[PDB]
């Protein structure tokens, strides 16, 4: 996307315009966590061991 | 589908381009505006 | 509105800065023939700055 604030994007474009670039960013926030929380399993199982 | 709305006007040849969702004119802001989600279609002819 | 104007390979550039800017004549009323924005959302104009 142009511009990561979500306040920079739905208040400075179309709402069909908006829709396609926040969708981009919710998604990008959303593998950010997939690796987040894939890596605090894998990580505590040697704990765990 | 279930039903249909004929909205039939009489519009100048300026503004006879902006029906259709997101439009900005004088027509289109004071009088008639679509949604997003608006389905439908658009015809045209010449009255002249 | 003003009377004379330039061509297309050489033409005059204006720099307005430092005031309240109006719409109005571009948004609110159309005496103009076309509206094309691209970048911009053009019910908008008067919310960025």
């Amino acid at each position: 996307a142009i511009s990561s604030v979500l306040n920079d994007i739905f208040s400075r474009l179309d709402p069909p315009e908006a829709e396609v670039q926040i969708d981009r960013l919710i998604t990008g926030r959303l593998q950010s966590l997939q690796t987040y929380v894939t890596q605090q399993l894998i990580r505590a199982a040697e704990i765990r061991a | 589908f279930t039903n249909v709305y004929a909205d039939s006007f009489v519009i100048r040849g300026d503004e006879v381009r902006q029906i259709a969702p997101g439009q900005t004119g004088n027509i289109a802001d004071y009088n008639y505006k679509l949604p997003d989600d608006f389905t439908g279609c658009v015809i045209a002819w010449n009255s002249n | 509105n003003a009377t004379r104007f330039a061509s297309v390979y050489a033409w005059n550039r204006k720099r307005i800065s430092n005031c309240v800017a109006d719409y109005s004549v571009l948004y609110n009323l159309a005496p103009f023939f076309t509206f094309k924005c691209y970048g911009v959302s053009p019910t908008k104009l008067n919310d960025l700055c």
